[PDB]
């Protein structure tokens, strides 16, 4: 229930570059392939959110900017309606996230920048959360250890640019144990 | 999306009641310590650090 | 801190803030002297004082001639009464790894690790920590003989001004030029460096165990330490500096 301007294939399929009226008010504006989108388009929703990137038989593949309706931004390489590959998400606090995606979650070698501080997360992801040996790039300082729930878990290191790191382990869920070593780099 | 933040305390009522003068030897002039905002001052004391 | 030189060190004056009431400083002069009779000691320093929790923990040290032996160190409460503390080891210093915090009053003090601590081995213990780690000597004043008996300088001078501000014009005070040397410290930085009364004075501040003071003057003679703090090692030392 819509309108569509642009040329039409011998049964009345949607093929080429063409404007369709989807019929809650969304509109596509992009290439067109055997009645599916295929090609380079923009995607428009009444709500706020806008797509502009490449399709693959009614779905979103290859590299492709999504406008999300809170106020998040991601441009990366889609498949097949999921974030799949190397993807940069930002979010609504400005915070942007830089890394690799299997099945529209952080999974795999990912650089998360806190803006509100400045500091770095460049680690492993499992399942868009923080877990593996990572390492928690601050200012002046930075944490090479073992994250399991957005916090670390067992041993690691601080190395600092003073010249030096601090060996250590976490007990417990926040706290850390500083013994015993402290080494020279 | 904007955090918010705690205005100053302008007049002498709560945590800025005493003015601070600062010096490091004595016989240099005193250096005046400003007036503290709350919430990024104070608020950042999980950090600690030497001076 | 020596003995014969209490009243001629400036110790509240130093900087730290960390001294002695007339009743502790008067009750030195007498009990050190004290120690020097009964215990057949070549000379006596005043360690320094432990603040505690419900009383004061003042440690004195002893030597003997070779000047680079273990000290056999003294403890007292109330200043005035002293007594050997036990030899430490390495194994016996393990023992305190799942305990931390200040320590208070009297030695019969038991800590759980459940094996009983006593509070005498961790004082003891942590006293040989302190005296590894920081409690620096100067420069000059620790010359070598062939032997391995070590005298103390009686011609030490022995630091011009121009080497005051350096690391390495201090060596630690610990049996291993002769001594290892200051910039072989981890972290880099973690000696404080500082003017009192212009060229009259210059303090060591330790930042690993505060609060460590080291005493100058220059032209002097006065060649000192004395470690008055909280008892625990500074392992938040690298992220505050």
């Amino acid at each position: 229930l819509g309108e569509y301007e642009g040329e039409r294939n011998e049964v009345g399929e949607r093929h080429g570059h063409g404007k369709a009226r989807l019929p809650n008010g969304d509109t596509y504006e992009g290439s067109y392939e055997f009645g599916k989108r295929h090609g380079q388009g923009t995607y428009k929703f009444k709500n706020g959110a806008r797509y502009t990137g490449d399709y693959v038989k009614n779905k979103k593949h290859g590299q492709g900017t999504f406008i999300y309706p809170d106020g998040s931004r991601y441009e990366g390489e889609w498949a097949d309606d999921q974030r799949h590959g190397q993807g940069v998400y930002y979010y609504v606090n400005n915070d942007t996230y830089t890394g690799e995606w299997f099945n529209h979650q952080r999974h795999g070698q990912g650089t998360y920048l806190y803006a509100e501080t400045g500091s770095k997360y460049v680690g492993t992801w499992v399942h868009g959360q923080q877990e593996g040996a990572a390492e928690l790039i601050h200012l002046n300082h930075r944490y090479q250890g073992k994250f399991m729930n957005k916090n670390p878990v067992g041993p690691g290191k601080y190395v600092f640019d003073i010249g030096c790191e601090q060996h250590g382990e976490y007990r417990l869920t926040d706290t850390e144990r500083g013994e015993e070593e402290e080494e020279e780099e | 999306k904007a955090p918010q933040v705690i205005p100053k305390e302008e007049s002498r009522t709560g945590a800025n009641k005493y003015v601070y003068f600062v010096c490091n030897v004595p016989g240099r002039p005193w250096v005046r310590l400003p007036s503290v905002t709350p919430a990024q001052i104070v608020t950042a004391r999980k950090i600690k650090k030497f001076f | 801190m020596d003995a014969d030189s209490l009243l001629l060190s400036l110790e509240l004056a130093s900087g730290s803030g960390q001294g002695l009431s007339p009743d502790r400083r008067a009750s030195l002069l007498t009990s050190l002297m004290l120690v020097k009779r009964d215990y057949r000691f070549a000379r006596v320093l005043f360690w320094g004082r432990i603040l505690g929790l419900v009383a004061d923990y003042y440690i004195a040290q002893g030597l003997s001639e070779d000047q680079l032996a273990p000290r056999k160190t003294l403890y007292s409460l109330n200043c005035t009464e002293w007594s050997l503390l036990p030899p430490a080891t390495e194994e016996m210093a393990m023992q305190i790894s799942v305990v931390s915090g200040r320590f208070m009053g009297d030695p019969s003090h038991e800590y759980e690790h459940v094996v009983q601590i006593k509070e005498e081995t961790r004082l003891v213990s942590i006293i040989d920590q302190i005296d590894k780690a920081v409690a620096i000597i100067p420069r000059g004043a620790l010359f070598k003989t062939p032997f391995g008996v070590t005298h103390v300088n009686r011609t030490f001078e022995g630091l011009p001004l121009s080497e005051v501000r350096k690391l390495s014009s201090y060596f630690h005070f610990r049996e291993a030029d002769f001594l290892d040397s200051l910039e072989y410290d981890i972290p880099r930085g973690s000696w404080s460096i500082q003017m009192e009364r212009g060229n009259a004075l210059v303090v060591l501040r330790s930042l690993l165990w505060p609060g460590l003071t080291f005493y100058h003057a220059p032209r002097t003679k006065n060649y000192g330490y004395i470690y008055v703090g909280t008892g625990e090692k500074n392992m938040d030392l690298p992220f505050m500096l």
